[PDB]
């Protein structure tokens, strides 16, 4: 069983540019934690899955939770310290293009659709559930776990959406734009760890 | 992944 109430219910519980970006998830790492296992049967996988899966999806999890917090903000990014990042520091950042690219595949396409909160948190939860994520002890029982995720979205996406018939799929279809955006996000941070710009001694520096 | 591994315990 994986209602969507619960899902909703970790969402709501939770919730210089490369030194700003860095400090940030710095912190949303720990909240992130939190939130994993305020998500059903998350905190019953083995303790080395749940770390698996976590080091996997950490990027993709923060970039989702930033991207649908700056819906309203005016061509930027709410950072959760409260800091902005606009166009001008991400080009200083060097990540002018992947900045755009988070606006106009995930800010802007959350904010056309009106996703709501419950929809981001199961979108998370299934990232966080990846089957793909290597070492597992049993990739199928993760997938399982996402099934049931994505089933019980569906069903709330029918029931609150019915005259958007294809809104479920809607959804998902951001989950390619954010695997990309979050692989190019951590090429950056890996740089910005290699050249000494990231803060040391960190919960960040470890995801690295 | 010792930080990792503390905090979701
Ligand atoms: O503040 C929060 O909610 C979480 C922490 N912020 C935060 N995290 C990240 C995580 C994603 C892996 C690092 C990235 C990030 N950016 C901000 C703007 C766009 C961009 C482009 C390239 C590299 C990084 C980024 N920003």
């Amino acid at each position: 069983d994986m209602p969507v109430e619960r899902i909703l219910e970790a969402e709501l519980a939770v919730e210089d540019p490369v030194t700003n970006i860095c400090q940030a998830a710095d912190k949303q790492l720990f909240t992130l934690v939190e939130w994993a296992k305020r998500i059903p049967h998350f905190s019953e996988l083995p303790l080395d899955d749940q770390v698996i899966l976590l080091r996997a999806g950490w990027n993709e999890l923060l970039i989702a939770s930033f991207s649908h917090r700056s819906i309203a903000v005016k061509d930027g990014i709410l950072l959760a310290t409260g800091l902005h990042v606009h166009r001008n520091s991400a080009h200083s950042a060097g990540v002018g293009a992947i900045f755009d690219r988070v606006l106009t595949e995930l800010v802007s396409k959350m904010r056309d659709m009106q996703m709501d909160k419950t929809e981001l948190g199961c979108l998370r939860a299934i990232v966080l559930f990846n089957p793909d994520s290597k070492g597992l002890s049993n990739p199928a029982e993760v997938e399982a776990l996402r099934e049931k995720v994505y089933a019980s979205l569906e069903a709330y996406c029918k029931h609150k959406y019915p005259e958007q018939p294809g809104r479920f799929a809607k959804l998902l279809l951001r989950l390619p734009a954010l695997r990309s955006i979050g692989l190019k996000c951590l090429e950056h941070l890996f740089f910005f760890k290699l050249i000494g710009d990231t803060p040391i001694d960190t919960f960040l520096m470890e995801m690295l | 992944h010792k930080i990792l591994h503390r905090l979701l315990q």
